[PDB]
């Protein structure tokens, strides 16, 4: 069968942290590749996913790319990308070798910018996401007045930008804007100080612990408060100077982490005839020794958004595909526009595009006494919020008041 | 026996946010045909360039630097212009064992030898405003310094480097404010806080909001003293611009006094350097090969660094001269010329040619006053060797500079 090769572009060396995400998401790609070829989805042609390693540097990652342009088959699009800086790099590109391409795991909000990366698309929510998901939190609490947390750092500074525009031309103030880069406690006591209740946190892990220690410190916990944080912390991130660990968990109780959701939870047959819950046996049981990466399910949804954008383009050629050369301009508008019109339900529920960007599902956790307990989630789509009824809990008669 | 060709991988700006490679290209040229006429630099080989139009964007430069490296003949040096397709080519560059040497980049990152080890830039960095600044404050006895930045990435980068050098020279600065677009809340500050000498880094339009604010402040006058980057258009507060309330004499009036910076990029000396070319033949030399007017020209005032940089890299191979056997998976040829380039010091068109540890280009800076609407030259600062040139030009209204603070 001719082959409809595909540039497969991550980090996949152990000497390379994010590796991992590479590794981990490999059984899940098989697994969706495997079924594609036995249905003979892409008949007559079949997939061919060709692996380049990044190793998660720019000039490695470009090299790795350059590399498979001049050795490589004749890629009719970029599958993966990763690490922000080199996804960026390769993104900015794409047009100059009418590359579409499709990441499962690069969040970064930059790539959103469509003057900049035409040629992009992601199936997993970008770090923004979280944000239309927050303001339906709030509506749904009647909280109307919040105060920001932010650690000056690009990745956190993004999203609390993101929030301005999403919160404009919305019943909701935001009272107080705090920024710290070392230590919270001075824009904590701030925060304090202009009586604000509902706190929009973004900070790292290790940042979130000196939060929280600064938090029981002035008292800023409790039925009168509420923190929405990133949901995305390593579990036991906590456990890993000046409070005490019962003190910080006294200010930890009750916190909201916001983070996109790694499969869905609605017992429904995805593409592949398998609900969310089967192909996650499968993928356990394929992955064997490799450990699990929350990224999988995109990886496996996007292996399915290139076969069905391949069979719209074959059926667009018909409707008038081996000799690509990256010089086909008009190939890779096809291409572009197959993958425009991608509508399907997949493990990570329901897979739509938006100029590039995933309209996917925001999970809600809240941390209840040991751990991060799910307590909602929020369709993209729909723009929808359910909350899951006896799950979510107030140390007060009610949930608290924003002022 | 016959001369080896030896080739340069040119990225030209013909187009984007720095159009440099209109003038550019041609000072390249005309240095290339220069130092293949003389048989005392590299008589053994003959100097090629291949180029291509990078429009002063990374994505596009992206696939011409593809083109340069996966093509047929191997290319010994990358020469960039533009500071985001420096930043590109300088990073991705190990990965070929390749020099970068830049024309155009002011960017203060592109001086960091970890992210790029192998580039250099006859362009100085932004950062070498900053000596003369210091020397300007010791000078006149400042030791208390507010600074004002629109935000950019070079704007944010030469005023962290103006902080570890106010340390030294011990000095302070009082108060830092940045804008993205409105200068009101900042400037505003300025006054509420009482500052007097304000170091101000934007561009030109948000330089004409920055004295429009200034102007309805009265953060003008004797107590105050503004210091902007020498780069702006010949009138550029009387210019037309909607979007501020402020009239021309209102305006003319705000910016009186203040003293600026601009790298020298053209020797004001009538000397001659190596090529044996004087400042002025050069200029003369260069608008011959161009289709349209200097001022039409992009790049026009960076000529002298593009023509400069063949002539280093020329003198950096001689140095070494063997070059036929380059392959981008060997270090050894790499680091010898590296190693030349390091060691570079002759007197070219822009003048006095050096490199910092980082690879940074060293050079004087002119230091002008704007005295009645009109700029006039009050000096010249060499940051190398610590001279500063002096013309008795400036003026102030207390018949001498003003102070820091309230006395
Ligand atoms: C560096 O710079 C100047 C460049 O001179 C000028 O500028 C150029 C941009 C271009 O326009 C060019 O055409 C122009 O000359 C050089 O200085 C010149 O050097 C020449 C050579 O010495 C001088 O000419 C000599 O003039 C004397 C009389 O003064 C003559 O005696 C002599 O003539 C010679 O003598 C025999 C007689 O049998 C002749 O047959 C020979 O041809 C021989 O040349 C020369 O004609 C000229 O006067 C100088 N000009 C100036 C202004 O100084 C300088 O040499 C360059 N350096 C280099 C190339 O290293
Ligand atoms: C790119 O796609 C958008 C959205 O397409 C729709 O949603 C997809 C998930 C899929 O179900 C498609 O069949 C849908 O059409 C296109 O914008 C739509 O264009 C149609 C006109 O044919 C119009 O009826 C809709 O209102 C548009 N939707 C929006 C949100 O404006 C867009 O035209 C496509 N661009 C291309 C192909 O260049
Ligand atoms: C080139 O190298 C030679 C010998 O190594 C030296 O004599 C000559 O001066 C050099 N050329 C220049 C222009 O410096
Ligand atoms: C569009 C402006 O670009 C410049 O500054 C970027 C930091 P550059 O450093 O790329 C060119 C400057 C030429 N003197």
């Amino acid at each position: 069968s001719p082959p409809l090769s595909i540039m497969g572009l991550m980090p996949l060396t152990k000497e390379v942290a994010k590796g991992s995400i590479g590794r981990g998401v490999l059984p899940a790609v098989e697994l969706a590749i495997e079924q594609i070829r036995n249905e003979s989805l892409l008949r007559p042609y079949f997939l061919d996913l060709r692996l380049y390693d990044t190793e998660c540097d720019n000039a490695k990652g470009l090299k790795a790319f350059y590399d498979a342009i001049k050795y490589g088959p004749n890629h009719l699009m970029v599958f993966g990308g990763v690490c922000p800086s080199v996804t960026s790099i390769i993104a900015e590109s794409l047009q100059g070798w009418n590359l579409v391409q499709l990441s499962f795991a690069a969040t970064t909000p930059v790539l959103a910018d469509k003057k900049k990366y035409p040629y992009f698309f992601r199936t997993v929510p970008s770090d923004n996401a979280v944000n239309p998901a927050i303001l339906k939190l709030l509506k749904h609490y009647q909280w109307k007045r919040v105060g920001t947390l932010t650690q000056d750092v690009q990745r956190f500074s993004e999203v609390r930008n993101d929030l301005t525009g999403v919160l404009y031309g919305e019943d909701i103030e935001i009272s107080d804007t705090e920024s710290f880069s070392n230590d919270p406690c001075t824009s904590v006591k701030k925060l304090k100080g202009n009586d604000v209740r509902i706190i929009l946190g973004q900070f790292d892990q290790n940042m979130a612990a000196k939060v929280f220690c600064c938090a029981y410190e002035e008292n800023m916990y409790g039925s009168k408060y509420q923190w929405i944080i990133p949901g995305w912390y390593e579990p036991s991130w906590w456990e890993q100077s000046r409070c005490l660990r019962k003190n910080l968990l006294a200010a930890m109780e009750g916190y909201i982490g916001v983070d996109f959701e790694p499969l869905s939870s609605k017992q429904i047959k995805t593409i592949s005839g398998k609900t969310p819950q089967q192909y996650e046996r499968e993928y356990n049981n394929k992955r064997s020794g490799v450990g699990p990466s929350k990224f999988h399910g995109y990886a496996y949804d996007g292996i399915w958004v290139i076969a069905k954008t391949l069979q719209r383009a074959m059926e667009t050629l018909h409707a008038s595909i081996q000799d690509f050369n990256y010089t086909d301009h008009t190939l890779g508008r096809i291409i572009l526009n197959a993958m425009n019109e991608t509508n399907f339900f997949g493990v990570t529920g329901q897979v739509v595009f938006r100029n590039g960007e995933r309209m996917g599902t925001i999970k809600f956790t809240q941390f209840q006494d040991s751990r991060e307990v799910k307590v909602g989630e929020y369709n993209a789509v729909a723009d929808t919020l359910e909350i899951i009824n006896d799950t979510i809990r107030f140390q007060g008669s009610e949930p608290p008041k924003d002022d | 026996s016959e001369r080896r060709a030896v080739y340069i991988g040119a990225l030209f700006p013909m187009s984007g946010g720095w159009p440099g490679g209109q003038a550019c290209q041609p000072a390249v040229e005309m240095a290339l045909e220069d130092v293949n006429s003389r048989r005392d630099i590299l008589p053994d080989y003959e100097l090629k360039l291949i180029h291509h139009d990078s429009k002063c964007d990374p994505g596009q430069a992206t696939k011409y630097l593809y083109e340069l490296l996966y093509n047929d003949p191997i290319k010994i040096i990358l020469m960039p212009g533009c500071s985001s397709v420096s930043t590109l080519v300088a990073e991705a560059a190990r990965m070929w064992n390749l020099i970068v040497l830049s024309y155009g980049s002011s960017s203060p990152a592109l001086s960091n030898r970890q992210r790029f080890p192998t580039f250099f830039r006859t362009h100085p960095s932004a950062t070498l405003h900053n000596p003369t600044r210091v020397k300007l404050f010791e000078k006149w006895g400042w030791k208390k310094i507010a600074t004002i930045q629109q935000t950019t990435e070079v704007f944010t980068s030469t005023l962290d480097d103006l902080e570890e050098r106010v340390k030294e020279a011990g000095i302070e600065i009082t108060f830092r404010q940045s804008f993205f677009s409105d200068p009101a809340v900042p400037v505003k500050n300025l006054k509420r806080q009482d500052a007097r000498i304000i170091v101000g880094l934007f561009y030109e339009t948000e330089a004409r909001k920055v004295f429009c604010e200034v102007y309805k402040e009265r953060l003008f006058g004797k107590k105050y003293v503004w210091f902007l980057i020498g780069w702006y258009a010949d009138n550029w507060f009387k210019i037309y611009d909607p979007s501020i309330n402020c009239t021309v004499d209102e305006m003319t009036e705000a910016v009186e006094g203040h003293i600026t910076t601009e790298i020298v990029m053209l020797n004001p000396a009538n000397t001659r350097s190596i090529s044996n070319m004087t400042s002025q033949e050069f200029v003369e030399k260069l608008t011959k090969r161009l289709k349209r007017h200097p001022e039409e020209t992009g790049g026009f005032q960076e000529a002298p660094l593009a023509y400069d940089a063949i002539w280093a890299l020329a003198l950096a191979l001689n140095k070494t001269s063997r070059l036929e056997d380059f392959n981008y998976n060997n270090q050894t040829i790499t680091d010898q010329i590296y190693r030349a380039m390091n060691s570079s010091s002759f007197e070219g068109v822009s003048g006095h040619v050096v490199f910092d540890a980082s690879g940074s280009r060293m050079a004087w800076t002119l230091i002008e006053q704007l005295q009645g609407g009109s700029y006039k030259k009050i000096g010249y600062y060499d940051s190398t060797k610590d001279d500063l040139s002096w013309s008795k030009t400036d003026k102030w209204i207390g018949g001498s500079p003003p102070a820091d603070d309230y006395k």
